[PDB]
């Protein structure tokens, strides 16, 4: 609050501060596991183009 | 639930907080508005039976 408001005295009332959240808990990757290598090979290295 | 954002406006300075003081002087005027239209009336009333 006395952040807030960047003052060191504060009067009676009720003040709007920071917002509260629940943290994050864990990092979750959901991803299509596909198991080929994309052919970058065939793009970059191909005889002709 | 961005950090980086929140970075860029603090940029902006004091138009966050003077916004949220602003719309504050609205809810608490619509509380005043609601005071002083029916609070009128120092005592509640009631009926005769
Ligand atoms: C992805 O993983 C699940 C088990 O977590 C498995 O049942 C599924 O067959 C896998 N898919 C591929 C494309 O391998
Ligand atoms: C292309 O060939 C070179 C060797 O000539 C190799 O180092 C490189 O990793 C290859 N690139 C791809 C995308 O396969």
């Amino acid at each position: 609050t006395k952040c807030t408001l960047k003052s060191f005295t504060v009067e009676k009332g009720i003040y709007q501060t920071s917002n509260f959240r629940v943290q994050p808990t864990e990092s979750i990757v959901r991803f299509p596991n596909i198991t080929n290598l994309c052919p970058f090979g065939e793009v970059f290295n191909a005889t002709r183009f | 639930d961005s950090t980086e954002c929140s970075n860029l406006l603090l940029q902006y300075g004091s138009f966050c907080t003077q916004l949220n003081r602003a719309l504050t002087g609205i809810a608490v005027e619509q509380d005043k508005n609601t005071q002083e239209v029916f609070a009128q009336v120092k005592q509640i009333y009631k009926t005769p039976p």
